């Protein structure tokens, strides 16, 4: 269509936010060998 | 030509993208959340959307309260409290998606009255999720108000949850 969407983030509060006002999140997905991508990417 | 199907509505934050004419770009954000996409009417004014190998249609909305969802009535329910801090989801255009904790306001509405943020962010990040300590979204970042001294706040997007008849295939 004209436009889509693409999952970037778990809905969460973070504690790392909580202490210093802004955090990073760490949303990780491992394939079969235990490497990351990163979800939270904009260029994932 | 298999597009007569329900899409993709893993719960999660997500970037509303769409072509343009040199390439593709961040229209905006919004959140599923009990199989429904809910984001601001302004980021898509409806436009069906893509979702893996699937399609989403427009299900309700109001453009008056900036409210569109997708797949399902309203799912959201939680409000913010009017006490504590909250963290907005920033899902920026070309940012890692961060947390930023926040107090909001209560600001002065002519037609009753709103919670609103004085988070600063691109009109792309518009529709984010902003959730409370439990990590209930209590509504969506809104497109930005110009205050006195040039700077911006933006409104808590929410309403009530609305109701859907039980389902049978």
């Amino acid at each position: 269509t004209d436009m889509w969407i693409e999952r970037t983030a778990d809905i969460s509060w973070e504690s790392d936010a909580e202490i210093t006002g802004s955090s990073e999140r760490v949303d990780v997905r491992l394939d079969d060998d235990g490497n990351f991508q990163l979800m939270n990417d904009p260029g994932a | 030509p298999k597009e007569y199907k329900k899409g993709d509505t893993t719960t999660g934050v997500y970037r509303i993208m769409t072509r343009g004419l040199l390439g593709s770009y961040q229209a905006g954000a919004g959140v599923m959340v009990e199989g429904v996409f809910h984001t601001l009417w302004a980021t898509t004014k409806g436009a069906a959307l893509m979702s893996g190998e699937g399609r989403l249609d427009p299900y309700w909305g109001s453009v008056k309260e900036d409210r569109l969802c997708y797949g399902g009535p309203w799912q959201l329910q939680h409000k913010w409290n009017g006490q504590d801090e909250v963290q907005m989801i920033v899902v920026e255009p070309g940012r890692n998606v961060k947390n930023v904790q926040t107090k909001p306001g209560v600001f002065k509405t002519p037609e009753g009255e709103i919670g609103a943020v004085t988070l600063d962010f691109p009109t792309g990040t518009s529709g984010s999720p902003i959730v409370d300590k439990n990590g209930d979204v209590i509504g969506l970042y809104g497109n930005g108000v110009i205050m006195p001294n040039g700077s911006y706040i933006s409104a808590i997007v929410q309403g009530e949850r609305m109701d859907e008849p039980i389902p049978a295939g």
